[PDB]
C-alpha cells in the first residue's frame, strides 16, 4: 500500500488491575471528509486478547480476514491451547517486518490488549516493525495528546482499578474530540477481564464551549 | 510404469549395442543410392522404389534434397524421419551464415548433424534415427566431396560409396574399375549407368526408374544441376551401344 | 526429463553396465604408446583402408592443445563428444590461470565427467579409454590412460585395443633403459611392438612422435618403410 | 531379475545397500588406529605392473591440514566425496574462523551417503576412515555406504577386513605409544597381504597434536621395514 | 491376474480391481455409525482397547473439519487424517473467498472429486478410507453424508461404517428417526454399538459421541461423555 | 509375490505389504523404553557396539529444551526426520515466540511420512520415534510407526524383545504416577533387563537417560552421571 | 587511507597506514589495513573496508582449495585474475574496492592492482588511497630497483609519513610488511608521533 | 513515499577488561520528538559469556537478534558444542553483508570473554567490517563518549601518567560518571542504565537511574 | 536524434515497365565521416532490392535477420519469393520487437517474378507498410526528397528519363542536406538486365 484512501485516527488503552481497557472511535475518513460516520475498529479476538487499529482501513479488513482464520485454526485441533496475547503481538511484528521488506507495506498502527495467566498485556505494531510494551499506549495525535495525561497519573500512582481507568480514557477521549481536525463524537469502549471480552456501545462525550462568550 | 519400458541404452552382453544394428539392417532394404567423384564435378545415382504409373511427380525434385547454395544429400531409410532432419541440417547451415557472413564448410556440417545423430543413442531410450545418407559439396579448401553418414554419429570421407543392400555388390565393381583422377563426366556417368545395369534386378534399366543429379563448378556459383529425362535415354542407348560393341570379341 | 536409473547393484557386489562396456573397449582396434625422456612416441595399429578411399577424416590421433595429444579405443562417435568437450576445457582452463594446462589437469577432467555420465539416471556410459600424452612445463614426459568407470592412471607404457594383453605381455620382457636411450629406437621399439600386433605389413601402421618442444609431427610413409626395413636388418642378426 | 532400488526386503532389511556393503570387499585393505599420541594410518597399494607409475594410486588423501582419510572399494565413486569433505571445511572456516571438527566432517558426508533417488542414482560403493586431531584429541571415525556413522579405536576394513580386525583385538590397548602401534601395524599387514613388503607396495600416515600434519615422504618407509 | 496391478487399466469384463481392493481393507476396521434426528446428526465410534495401547482420549476417529462440520472416519487411519486436512483447507478458501460458512453439499463434492483424483493414474494409489459428514444450520437442518473409496457421495438418514456393516444397519431402520430428538438418540446410539461386537472377538471395547444439531447452536462438539453417563447405563439394559 | 514390491500396489486381501517389511525394519534396532509420571517423563535407552574398540551407538538425543526423542531402526531415516524435528521447533520459536506443544508437531510427522507411503518410488521411513516433551497441560510420551500412527500411550518399548519389556508395564504401571525421579527411572530400567540374555545387564557402556521435568531441560546422561542411578538394583532372579 | 607497494630485489615492500573516518569523525586508529591472506600472498584494503575485508576472505578460500586439488600453492597472476572476475559480476552495483595483490611466485616476485571497476593490472610501483597522490611523489623520486633491505625499509617508512602529515584522512600508525621468497615476515609497526621527532631532526 | 528506515537512538557501551567485560546502555525508545517508553534495554544475554548490543532502527534491531538465537541453537546441535566470542562476531559479519544492497541500519557491538578469560570487544558497522578493540561506544552519544575514555582507559595525551590496568571497581564509576554528562547534552540519553557485568562466573545486571527530562 | 546519428537517404521510384532505387554512400558520426563505401542496398533475389536507412547497427543487423529468413523460404518452396510477401516478411519482423524497436526504415523495390510488372513500398521502424505507385523515400533529408518527386516525376517514362530524373532528385536534394553525402549510387533494373551506376557528387 503506497497511498491510505480511508483511514483511521488514534486509539487508546491503558492497563488496570486485573484488565486492559482500549477505546476507539467509530469515523472512516477519506482526507478531510468524514464519509464513514459508522464503522467499528476493535477486532474481538477469541476470550483473552483484543486489537484495535488506526491507518488504512481496507488493510485492516485484511488483517480482521487472516486473524480470523488462525484462531478457528487452533480451536478446531481441541487440543486444550490457545495464543497467548504476547505470541500475536510476536506474530504481528514478523508480519509487518515481512511485508515492508517488500517495499509494499501495510498502513496501519496496531494495539494489542490482552490479559492471560492473571497478567495484563499491552502492546504496541507499528507499520515499520517497531514494536514494544507499555502500560499504556496512544496512536496518532493521542500519543502527542492523551500520552502527557496517561503518563502523569501513572508516574504518580502505578496501579489503577477499573472504574479509575474508564473514567480516565472518557477525559482523554473528550480531549481528543476539541483538539483533533479529524475525530467524531461516537466510540466504543472494549475491556478485557479474566471473565472475558466486552465491548460497550456508541458512547458519546459532553463537551463544554463556556469560553465562546470570552472575545 | 516401469515395465513399459523398452531400454534401447543398455549395451548387449556380448559387450556391444544391441538396438543400433537392429536400425543398421534397415537402410540395406528400401533403397540404393550411389556418388563419385574424382575430378571437377561429382554425380548422385537414384532408384525409384516405387514406380507405379498412377503417382503425379509433381514435385520436380526427389531424394535429391538441395539443403544450400553448395550442397545436397540423397537419403534412405524411414522416409520421414529424413523431413526431420532434413529440415534441421538446412538451418544449421543456414545459422552458421547468419553468423559468420560465410558459406558452410561441408566438414563441420555433417559433425553438426552426427551430435544429434549419437545424441538420441547416448541418453533417454528415444528411438534412434533409421536414417543413412550422403553428402556431396564444394568448399573453399578441398574442393569437391562425399561423406558417408550413418545412424550411429559415424562419418567419413569417401570417392565412391554405396547405401543399399543391392549395392554390396557394387563395391566389389567399383573397386574394379574405379581410377585415380581421370574423371571426365562421361565416363563418370557411363560408369554410374553400368553399376546400376548390373546391380538393380529390373531389366533394361528403364529410364523412370532411376535418377541422376550433378554439381558442377561455374565461375561462382556452383551450379547443382538436376538432368532432364531426355538425356537419361541416350545415356542408356549409349550404354546399350557399348555392351553391343564389347560383346563382339567373343 | 528421463528419471530413471541405468545401473545398479549385483547380488556378487558388482556393477552390471561398467564391465560390460569394457568389451566395446577391447573390440576396438589397438594403439600404443611409450614415453622416453625427451620424445614421446604414440601409433594406432589396424589401420584397414578401402585403398580407394579418403583417409583424412578417420582419424584416431589428434590433440587437445599444443601441448597434449590424444589416442583411444573403442567406438568412434562416444570419442568425438569426450574431445570436443575437452578442447573447451583446456581452452577455458586458460581463459583463467594462463598457464598451458598440465596433462595431470585434463585427466581428471575427462575421468570426472566419465564418472557422474555413469552416476546418473538414464544414462549410457562411454565405451572408449584414451591415451593422453603430454610434455608439460619443466619438461617431464608422462602419459595417462583413462577408463569407462572414470579412473585416470599413470603408466610408462600402455596397449589397449583387440589383443591389449599380447602387446604388454611383449612389453612385459621389454623393460630395457636401453631402448629409451635412443629416439629412433624407442620408435622402432614401437614399430617392433606393433609388428607383434595384426598383420603389420608396413601399411597399416600410422605412428606419431612429439619432441617435447613441437606440436605432433605424423612420420611420413617412407620412414615407416625405412624404420621397418631397419627392423628386418636388426632381426637379421639372429644367427 | 530386475526389482526396485527403493523396496524393503521381505525379510525387512533392504535390496541394493547391502549389495553395497558386498562391494567393500573387493577392495584393498587398509588399517588406522587411534592412539592417545596420535593417528598413525596404513594402507595396500596392491601394484598391478612394472610400467604403472606408483604414486598415481593413492588412498590417503587430506581433506584439510588436520584431517586425513583412507579409502577402499570404488575408486571415482570416493572422488565426489573426497571434493565435497574438503569444500564443507572451506565453508566451516570462512564463516566461522575456526576448524570443524572430526566427527562434524562425516555428518555432512554422510548426509548425502544415502540420498539416492529419482527426483531431487545409485548408493555409493566405497567404507571410509577418517583420522584427525582436534580439540577432544585424536579421533578415528568409520563410515560405510549405508550411512551407519559410528567411532572406532582401531579400525581394519577392506579385502582383508575380518582377518585383520580378529588380529587387531589381540594387539590393541588403551596405552599404547605411537612408534609401537606402526610397526604393530604392518606386522599385521605383512600376514594379510601376498606380496613382499617394499617400499612400494605401502604408504603410512601420522597425524600428531605435535606434528601437525601427516607427513610421510618415502624412504622413512625403508627405515621401518630395516627396523621390523 | 494380471489386470489388477494398476489403478488406469481396465479388467476385461469392465471394472477395476485396485479399488475393489481398497473397498474391503475399510471393511476390516472397526464399526462407526451414523444418524441423524430432525434438528441435529449424532455420531457414535465403536473403539477397541487392545490391552492398554494408549492413554484414553489417543486418535480418536471422530474429527473436526470446521466449525458446524464432522467427520467419523473408519479404515485405514494416517490416509484419514491425510482427508481431514484436505478438508479444513478447503473450508478455509470457501471463507476467504466468499465470506460466509461452506454448505455441506459443496464440501461433500470438493473432497469426492479429490478421491476420485487417485483413482486415474498409475503414479497413485486409491485411499483407503471412508467417512461420514454430519452438519446442522437454521437455513437448511440437519445434513449426512457419505464417500466410500472410489469416490461415490451421497445423503443418507443414517449409515455404518466398518466390519458390521450390514448387521448394525437392520436395526437402525427399525428406530423411528422423524419425531426423535438428538438427546434421545444420544442413547440409541449407545445401544446399537452395545448389541453388536461381542467380546468374543475382543474383550474391551469404547464407546465415542459426537453430537452437532441445535441444541448445540450449530457448532460441533463432543458429547459431555463423562458428563451425564446416560449411555452405557441405558445401553446394558440388553442383558435379555 | 508379484503384488508384494511396490507401495503403490494394493494386495487382494487388502494389505499392503511394503508398510509390512518396514515394521519389521523396527523390530532390528535396539530396544528401548519410554514413561512418565504426573510431573516428570523419563525414556531410558540400550545402546549396542559394532566391535570390542568401536564405540556404542548413540540412541537419545535432544531436539528443544523440553522434546527430546529416541530412535530405533534406520540412520538415514534418523537424521532426516532429526533434521525436519529441529527446523519446524525453531520455526514458532522464531515467529510466534513460544515452544511447541508436543501433540501438534508430532501430527506434522504423520503428514510428513504420508507422501512417500503413497506415491511411486518412494519408501516409507523405517524409524521408532519414541518422542517425550512438555506442552502447557503436562508430560508426554509418543510412538510412531511406519504405518504414521502416532499413539498418546503412556509406556511403551519398540524395537528387539520388547514383547517381554511391555508385559513388566502393566503390572506396575498404576506406580506410575506418585513415584518421584529416583525410583520412577530405576522402574524404568527394570523393564530393559528383560530384553537381555541373562548375563549382562547395564554396565555404564550401553545405556542412556533422558529426562524433561518441570523446573529441568532435557537431559542425557550417558555412562559417567549414569552410576548414580545404577546403585540400588536388585539382581535378576532364576 | 594511504597504501603502498614496490618490489625490488630482495622481494616486496607493502606499507599502510592505519586510520579509519567516518565522514568527519574518525572511529579508530587502529586498523590492520594489509589483510593477511595466507603465508605467501597479502592483500590491501581501499575505500569500502567491508568489501575489501568480505571478498578477500573469499578470496583464500579459493585458493585453500585450489591448493588441495592440484598440490601446489596458486600463483600470484592466478588469484589477481579470480578476484576481478568475482568483482566484475557486481559492476555498476556501488562497490567500493581498489586493493593490491602480493606475494611470491614461481616467476618471482608478484604485483597486481585490482580495482572495483574491472582494472587488472600489472607493475612494479603502486600507491592506493585518498592520500596515494602524496606518496608517489617521495616513492619515485628515492625508488631504486638495486636498494638494500635497511634502505628499502626507511623508503617506505617516510613516504607513508609524508603522506599523512599532508592528507587529513590518513594517519595513525605506520605498519611495514616485507615479502620474500620464503613467504612475509611483518618488519614492524611505527607510531605517526614517534616519526615525527625522528624526522624532525 | 514509504520510507523504510527511521532513527529510533540509544547508546551503547563496551569495555574489555582484563577478566572482565562490561556492557552498558540505557533504556529510552524514541522516534522524532516524542518518547514511546523509558525502559527498553539494549542488553542481550547470547550466551553465558557474550553480550550484545544493538542500536539504530528498532524493526531490524528485533530482526537481527531473533536470527542470531536460531542459529546459536543451529551451531549446537550440529557441533555438540557451544560458540565462542570470535566465532559469533565472524558469523555476524557474514550476516550483516547477506543484505548489502539493502542494509540494516543497526550499530553492533558484541563484548564477552575469550576462550582464556580475558575481556573481548568486537564493534561493527551497517556492513559487516569488524576488529577486536579495548573499548567502543556506539549509538547517537557516541562521539561524546569515544575522546574521554581514550584519556582514562587509554591514558593517551598525558605527560608522566603511568598505565595501570584498570580494575572492576574503577570500571564502575567510569561507567557511571560518562552517561551523566551524556544524559545532560545528548536527547536521546534516558533514565536507567542498565549494567551487564560478565565475569567467568556469571552474568551480573544493574540498574542506575539518570534525570527524566 | 537517434535517427540523425549516421544520417543516410534511400529513395526508389517506379518508371513504365521498370523501377530505380539509389542511395548516398557516407559514413559518419554525427559530425565525421569514416568512410564512403557503406553498402545500404541488398539483392533479395534477382529483380528485386532492398534499401535501408537510419541507424547504422539496425541497418547490418536487419539486413542479415531477413537474409536469413529468406534462405528457408526459397528453400522450403521451390519457387522466388514475390514482393508482397517479403513486405509481409519485413512487416512481421520490425513488430516483434514492438517496444524495443530497431531504428531504421527499410525501402522495397523489384519486379515481378512472373511479369515486368514493378514494385515499391517503405515501411515504419514498427512495421506499418505503405504500397505508392510513384515514388518512397526514407532517411533524415525526407523533405529535400519530396519536393523533388512531386515536381518531377511522370506517369510512363522510358528508362533513360527514368535515370535522369532520380539522378536530379538525389543530387539536389542530398547536397541540401548536411549529414549525408559523399557519393550517389544508382541502381536501374528490367526485365532483362540490371544497370548500376555512381554519380559524380560533392564530396565536400
Amino acid at each position: 500500500t503506497q497511498n491510505p484512501m480511508v483511514t483511521g485516527t488514534s486509539v487508546l488503552g491503558v492497563k488496570f488491575e486485573g484488565g486492559v481497557v482500549i477505546a476507539a472511535d467509530m469515523l472512516g475518513s477519506y482526507g478531510s471528509l468524514a464519509r464513514f460516520r459508522n464503522i467499528s475498529r476493535i477486532m474481538r479476538v477469541n476470550n483473552s486478547t483484543m486489537l484495535g487499529a488506526s491507518g488504512d482501513y481496507a488493510d485492516f479488513q485484511y488483517l480482521k480476514q487472516v486473524l480470523g482464520q488462525m484462531v478457528i485454526d487452533e480451536e478446531l485441533l481441541g487440543d486444550g491451547h490457545s495464543y497467548s496475547p504476547r505470541a500475536i503481538h510476536s506474530w504481528l511484528t514478523r508480519a509487518m517486518y515481512s511485508r515492508r521488506s517488500k517495499m509494499n507495506p501495510l498502513w496501519n498502527t496496531m494495539v494489542i490488549g490482552g490479559y492471560a495467566d492473571g497478567e495484563s498485556f499491552l502492546g504496541y505494531v507499528d507499520m515499520l516493525g517497531v514494536a514494544y510494551e507499555a502500560p499504556s499506549l496512544a496512536t496518532g495525535y493521542g500519543a502527542y495528546l492523551a500520552q502527557p495525561l496517561l503518563r502523569e497519573v501513572l508516574e504518580k500512582q502505578p496501579v489503577l482499578s477499573q472504574t479509575e481507568a474508564r473514567d480516565l480514557v472518557e477525559r482523554c477521549m473528550r480531549v481528543l474530540y476539541y483538539r483533533d481536525a479529524r475525530s467524531y463524537n461516537r466510540f466504543q469502549i472494549a475491556t478485557v477481564t479474566e471473565k472475558g471480552v466486552e465491548i460497550e456501545g456508541p458512547l458519546s462525550t459532553e463537551t463544554n464551549w463556556d469560553i465562546a462568550h470570552m472575545i | 510404469s516401469r515395465r513399459y519400458d523398452s531400454r534401447t541404452t543398455i549395451f548387449s552382453p556380448e559387450g556391444r549395442l544391441y538396438q543400433v544394428e537392429y536400425a543398421m539392417e534397415a537402410i540395406g532394404h528400401a533403397g540404393t543410392c550411389l556418388g563419385i567423384l574424382a575430378n571437377d564435378g561429382v554425380l548422385l545415382a537414384a532408384e525409384r522404389r516405387n514406380i507405379h504409373k498412377l503417382l503425379d511427380e509433381v514435385f520436380f525434385s526427389e531424394k535429391i534434397y538441395k539443403l544450400n547454395e553448395d550442397m545436397a544429400c540423397s537419403v534412405a531409410g524411414i522416409t520421414s524421419d529424413a523431413n526431420v532432419l532434413t529440415n534441421e541440417l538446412r538451418l544449421i547451415a543456414q545459422r552458421y551464415l547468419l553468423q559468420y557472413q560465410e558459406p558452410i564448410p561441408c566438414e563441420q556440417l555433417v559433425t553438426a548433424l552426427c551430435d544429434i545423430k549419437q545424441a538420441y543413442t547416448q541418453f533417454g531410450g528415444k528411438r534412434p534415427f533409421g536414417v543413412s545418407l550422403l553428402y556431396i559439396g564444394w568448399d573453399k579448401h578441398y574442393g569437391f566431396q562425399l561423406y558417408q553418414s550413418d545412424p550411429s554419429g559415424n562419418y567419413g570421407g569417401w570417392k565412391a560409396t554405396c547405401i543399399g543392400n543391392n549395392s554390396a555388390a557394387a563395391v566389389s565393381m567399383l573397386k574394379q574399375d574405379y581410377k585415380e583422377g581421370e574423371m571426365t563426366l562421361k565416363s563418370a556417368l557411363a560408369l554410374a549407368i553400368k553399376v546400376l545395369n548390373k546391380t538393380m534386378d529390373v531389366s533394361k534399366l528403364s529410364a523412370e526408374k532411376v535418377e541422376i543429379a550433378t554439381l558442377t563448378r561455374e565461375n561462382g556459383k556452383t551450379v547443382i544441376r538436376v538432368l532432364k529425362q531426355k538425356e537419361v535415354e541416350q545415356l542408356i542407348k549409349k550404354h546399350e551401344e557399348e555392351e553391343a560393341k564389347a560383346e563382339r570379341e567373343k | 526429463s528421463y528419471d530413471r536409473a541405468i545401473t545398479v547393484f549385483s547380488p556378487d557386489g558388482h556393477l552390471f553396465q561398467v564391465e560390460y562396456a569394457q568389451e566395446a573397449v577391447k573390440k576396438g582396434s589397438t594403439a600404443v604408446g611409450v614415453r622416453g625422456r625427451d620424445i614421446v612416441v604414440l601409433g594406432v595399429e589396424k589401420k584397414s583402408v578401402a585403398k580407394l578411399q579418403d583417409e583424412r577424416t578417420v582419424r584416431k590421433i589428434c590433440a587437445l592443445d599444443d601441448n597434449v595429444c590424444m589416442a583411444f579405443a573403442g567406438l568412434t562417435a562416444d570419442a568425438r563428444i569426450v574431445i570436443n568437450r575437452a578442447r573447451v576445457e583446456c581452452q577455458s582452463h586458460r581463459l583463467t590461470v594462463e598457464d598451458p594446462v598440465t596433462v595431470e589437469y585434463i585427466t581428471r577432467y575427462i575421468a570426472s565427467l566419465k564418472q557422474r555420465y555413469t552416476q546418473s539416471n538414464g544414462r549410457r556410459p562411454f565405451g572408449i579409454s584414451a591415451l593422453i600424452v603430454g610434455f608439460d612445463f619443466d619438461g617431464t614426459p608422462r602419459l595417462y590412460q583413462t577408463d569407462p568407470s572414470g579412473t585416470y592412471h599413470a603408466w610408462k607404457a600402455n596397449a589397449i585395443g583387440r589383443g591389449a594383453k599380447s602387446v604388454r605381455e611383449f612389453l612385459e620382457k621389454n623393460y630395457t633403459d636401453e631402448a629409451i636411450e635412443t629416439d629412433d629406437l624407442t620408435i622402432k621399439l614401437v614399430i617392433k611392438a606393433l609388428l607383434e600386433v595384426v598383420q603389420s605389413g608396413g601399411k597399416n601402421i600410422e605412428l606419431a612422435v612429439m619432441r617435447r618442444d613441437q606440436s605432433l609431427k605424423i612420420l611420413n610413409p617412407e620412414e615407416i618403410e625405412k624404420y621397418v626395413a631397419e627392423i628386418e636388418k636388426e632381426k637379421e642378426e639372429n644367427e | 531379475y530386475d526389482r526396485g532400488v527403493n523396496t524393503f526386503s521381505p525379510e525387512g532389511r533392504l535390496f541394493q545397500v547391502e549389495y553395497a556393503i558386498e562391494a567393500i570387499k573387493l577392495g584393498s585393505t587398509a588399517i588406522g588406529i587411534q592412539t592417545s599420541e596420535g593417528v598413525c594410518l596404513a594402507v595396500e597399494k596392491r601394484i598391478t605392473s612394472p610400467l604403472m607409475e606408483p604414486s598415481s594410486i593413492e588412498k590417503i588423501v587430506e581433506i584439510d591440514a588436520h584431517i586425513g582419510c583412507a579409502m577402499s572399494g570404488l575408486i571415482a565413486d570416493a572422488k565426489t566425496l573426497i571434493d565435497k569433505a574438503r569444500v564443507e571445511t572451506q565453508n566451516h572456516w570462512f564463516t566461522y574462523n575456526e576448524t570443524m571438527t572430526v566427527e562434524s566432517v562425516t555428518q555432512a558426508v554422510s548426509n548425502l551417503a544415502l540420498q539416492f533417488g529419482e527426483e531431487d542414482s545409485r548408493p555409493f560403493g566405497v567404507a571410509l576412515l577418517f583420522g584427525g586431531v582436534d580439540e577432544k584429541g585424536p579421533q578415528l571415525f568409520h563410515m560405510d555406504p549405508s550411512g551407519t556413522f559410528v567411532q572406532c579405536d582401531a579400525r581394519a576394513i577392506g579385502s582383508a577386513s575380518e582377518g585383520a580386525q580378529s588380529s587387531l583385538q589381540e594387539v590393541y590397548h588403551k596405552s599404547m605409544t605411537l612408534k609401537e602401534a606402526i610397526k604393530s601395524s604392518l606386522i599385521i599387514l605383512k600376514q594379510v597381504m601376498e606380496e613382499k613388503l617394499n617400499a612400494t607396495n605401502i604408504e603410512l600416515a601420522t597425524v600428531q597434536p605435535g606434528q601437525n600434519f601427516h607427513m610421510f615422504t618415502k624412504e622413512e618407509l625403508e627405515e621401518v621395514i630395516k627396523d621390523i | 491376474t494380471g489386470y489388477d496391478l494398476s489403478a488406469s487399466t481396465f479388467s476385461p469384463d469392465g471394472r477395476v480391481f485396485q479399488v475393489e481392493y481398497a473397498m474391503k481393507a475399510v471393511e476390516n476396521s472397526s464399526t462407526a455409525i451414523g444418524i441423524r434426528c430432525k434438528d441435529g446428526v449424532v455420531f457414535g465410534v465403536e473403539k477397541l482397547v487392545l490391552s492398554k495401547l494408549y492413554e484414553e482420549g489417543s486418535n480418536k476417529r471422530l474429527f473436526n473439519v470446521d466449525r458446524h462440520v464432522g467427520m467419523a472416519v473408519a479404515g485405514l487411519l494416517a490416509d484419514a487424517r491425510s482427508l481431514a486436512d484436505i478438508a479444513r483447507e478447503e473450508a478455509s478458501n470457501f471463507r476467504s473467498n466468499f465470506g460466509y460458512n461452506i454448505p455441506l453439499k459443496h464440501l461433500a463434492d470438493r473432497v469426492a472429486m479429490y478421491v476420485h483424483a487417485y483413482t486415474l493414474y498409475s503414479a497413485v494409489r486409491p485411499f483407503g478410507c471412508s467417512f461420514m459428514l454430519g452438519s446442522y444450520s437454521v437455513n437448511d437442518g440437519a445434513q449426512l453424508y457419505m464417500i466410500d473409496p472410489s469416490g461415490v457421495s451421497y445423503g443418507y438418514w443414517g449409515c455404518a461404517i466398518g466390519k458390521a456393516r450390514q448387521a448394525a444397519k437392520t436395526e437402525i431402520e427399525k428406530l423411528q428417526m422423524k419425531e426423535m430428538t438428538c438427546r434421545d438418540i444420544v442413547k440409541e446410539v449407545a445401544k446399537i454399538i452395545y448389541i453388536v461386537h461381542d467380546e468374543v472377538k475382543d474383550k474391551a471395547f469404547e464407546l465415542e459421541l459426537s453430537w452437532v444439531g441445535e441444541l448445540t447452536n450449530g457448532r460441533h462438539e463432543i458429547v459431555p461423555k463423562d458428563i451425564r453417563e446416560e449411555a452405557e447405563k441405558y445401553a446394558k439394559e440388553s442383558l435379555k | 509375490n508379484q503384488y508384494d514390491n511396490d507401495v503403490t500396489v494394493w494386495s487382494p486381501q487388502g494389505r499392503i505389504h511394503q508398510i509390512e517389511y518396514a515394521m519389521e525394519a523396527v523390530k532390528q534396532g535396539s530396544a528401548t523404553v519410554g514413561l512418565k509420571s504426573k510431573t516428570h517423563a523419563v525414556l531410558v535407552a540400550l545402546k549396542r557396539a559394532q566391535s570390542e574398540l568401536a564405540a556404542h551407538q548413540k540412541k537419545i538425543l535432544h531436539v528443544d529444551n523440553h522434546i527430546g526423542i529416541s530412535i530405533a531402526g534406520l540412520t538415514a531415516d534418523a537424521r532426516l526426520l532429526c533434521n525436519f524435528m529441529r527446523q519446524e521447533c525453531l520455526d514458532s520459536r522464531f515467529v510466534f515466540d513460544r515452544p511447541l506443544p508436543v501433540s501438534r508437531l508430532v501430527s506434522l510427522i504423520g503428514s510428513k511420512t504420508q507422501i512417500p507411503t503413497q506415491r511411486y518410488g518412494r519408501r516409507p521411513y523405517g524409524v521408532g520415534l519414541l518422542i517425550a516433551g512438555y506442552d502447557d497441560m503436562g508430560p508426554h510420551i509418543f510412538q510412531t510407526c511406519p504405518s504414521a500412527n502416532y499413539f498418546d500411550c503412556r509406556a511403551m518399548s519398540i524395537g528387539a524383545r520388547s514383547q517381554s519389556a511391555r508385559t513388566y508395564l502393566e503390572r506396575h504401571m498404576s506406580e506410575f504416577m506418585e513415584c518421584n525421579l529416583n525410583e520412577l527411572v530405576k522402574h524404568g530400567l527394570r523393564a530393559l533387563r528383560e530384553t537381555l540374555p541373562a548375563e549382562q545387564d547395564l554396565t555404564t557402556k550401553n545405556v542412556s537417560i533422558g529426562i524433561v521435568g518441570k523446573d529441568l531441560e532435557f537431559t542425557i546422561y550417558d555412562d559417567d552421571d549414569v552410576s548414580p542411578f545404577l546403585e540400588g538394583l536388585e539382581e535378576r532372579p532364576q | 587511507t594511504t597504501t603502498l607497494a614496490f618490489k625490488f630485489r630482495h622481494g616486496v615492500i607493502v606499507a599502510a597506514d592505519s586510520r579509519a573516518t567516518a565522514g568527519a569523525y574518525i572511529a579508530s586508529q587502529t586498523v590492520k589495513k594489509v589483510i593477511e591472506i595466507n603465508p605467501y600472498l597479502l592483500g590491501t584494503m581501499a575505500g569500502g573496508a567491508a568489501d575489501c575485508s568480505f571478498w578477500e576472505r573469499l578470496l583464500a578460500r579459493q585458493c585453500r582449495i585450489y591448493e588441495l586439488r592440484n598440490k601446489e600453492r596458486i600463483s600470484v597472476a592466478a588469484a589477481s585474475k579470480l578476484l576481478a572476475n568475482m568483482v566484475y559480476q557486481y559492476k555498476g552495483m556501488g562497490l567500493s574496492m581498489g586493493t593490491m595483490i602480493c606475494g611470491w611466485d614461481k616467476r618471482g616476485p608478484g604485483l597486481y592492482y585490482v580495482d572495483s571497476e574491472g582494472n587488472r593490472i600489472s607493475g612494479a610501483t603502486f600507491s592506493v588511497g585518498s592520500g596515494s597522490v602524496y606518496a608517489y611523489g617521495v616513492m619515485d623520486r628515492g625508488y631504486s630497483y638495486d636498494l638494500e633491505v635497511e634502505q628499502a625499509y626507511d623508503l617506505a617508512r617516510r613516504a607513508i609519513y609524508q603522506a599523512t602529515y599532508r592528507d587529513a584522512y590518513s594517519g595513525g600508525a605506520v605498519n611495514l610488511y616485507h615479502v620474500r621468497e620464503d613467504g612475509w615476515i611483518r618488519v614492524s609497526s611505527d607510531n605517526v608521533a614517534d616519526l615525527h621527532e625522528k624526522y624532525s631532526g | 513515499r514509504f520510507s523504510p528506515y527511521v532513527f529510533n537512538g540509544g547508546t551503547i557501551l563496551a569495555i574489555a577488561g582484563e577478566d572482565f567485560a562490561i556492557v552498558a546502555s540505557d533504556t529510552r525508545l524514541s522516534e522524532g520528538f516524542s518518547i514511546h517508553t523509558r525502559d527498553s534495554p539494549k542488553c542481550y544475554k547470547l550466551t553465558d559469556k557474550t553480550v550484545i548490543g544493538c542500536s539504530g532502527f528498532h524493526g531490524d534491531c528485533l530482526t537481527l537478534t531473533k536470527i542470531i538465537e536460531a542459529r546459536l541453537k543451529m551451531y549446537k546441535h550440529s557441533n555438540n558444542k557451544a560458540m565462542t566470542t570470535g566465532a559469533i562476531a565472524a558469523m555476524l559479519s557474514t550476516i550483516l553483508y547477506s543484505r548489502r544492497f539493502f542494509p540494516y541500519y543497526v550499530y553492533n557491538i558484541i563484548g564477552g570473554l575469550d576462550e582464556e578469560g580475558k575481556g573481548a570487544v568486537y564493534s561493527f558497522d551497517p556492513v559487516g567490517s569488524y576488529q577486536r578493540d579495548s573499548f567502543k561506544a556506539g549509538g547517537s552519544a557516541s562521539a561524546m563518549l569515544q575522546p574521554l575514555l581514550d584519556n582514562q582507559v587509554g591514558f593517551k595525551n598525558m605527560q608522566n601518567v603511568e598505565h595501570v590496568p584498570l580494575s572492576l571497581d574503577r570500571a564502575m564509576r567510569l561507567v557511571k560518571d560518562v552517561f551523566i554528562s551524556a544524559a545532560e547534552r545528548d536527547v536521546y540519553t534516558g533514565d536507567a542504565l542498565r549494567i551487564c557485568i560478565v565475569t567467568k562466573e556469571g552474568i551480573r545486571e544493574e540498574t542506575v537511574s539518570l534525570r527524566k527530562d | 536524434s537517434i535517427m540523425s546519428y549516421n544520417g543516410g537517404a534511400v529513395m526508389a521510384m517506379k518508371g513504365k515497365n521498370c523501377v530505380a532505387i539509389a542511395a548516398d554512400r557516407r559514413f559518419g558520426i554525427q559530425a565525421q565521416m569514416v568512410t564512403t563505401d557503406f553498402q545500404k542496398i541488398f539483392p533479395m533475389g534477382d529483380r528485386l532490392y532492398i534499401g535501408l536507412a537510419g541507424l547504422a547497427t539496425d541497418v547490418q543487423t536487419v539486413a542479415q535477420r531477413l537474409k536469413f529468413r529468406l534462405n528457408l523460404y526459397e528453400l522450403k518452396e521451390g519457387r522466388q519469393i514475390k514482393p508482397y510477401t517479403l513486405m509481409s516478411m519485413v512487416a512481421n519482423l520490425l513488430y516483434e520487437k514492438r517496444f524495443g524497436p530497431y531504428y531504421t526504415e527499410p525501402v522495397i523495390a523489384g519486379l515481378d517474378p512472373k511479369t515486368f510488372k514493378p514494385f515499391i513500398c517503405s515501411l515504419d521502424l514498427i512495421g506499418c507498410p505503405m504500397v505508392t505507385d510513384d515514388f518512397v523515400v526514407s532517411g533524415t533529408c525526407a523533405e529535400q526528397m519530396y519536393g523533388m518527386c512531386e515536381s518531377l516525376w511522370e506517369p510512363n517514362m522510358d528508362p533513360d528519363h527514368l535515370f535522369e530524373t532520380i539522378s536530379q532528385a538525389m543530387l539536389n536534394a542530398v547536397d541540401r542536406d548536411a549529414v549525408s553525402g559523399m557519393g550517389v549510387i544508382v541502381h536501374i533494373i528490367e526485365k532483362d538486365k540490371i544497370t548500376t551506376r555512381t554519380l559524380k557528387a560533392r564530396m565536400d
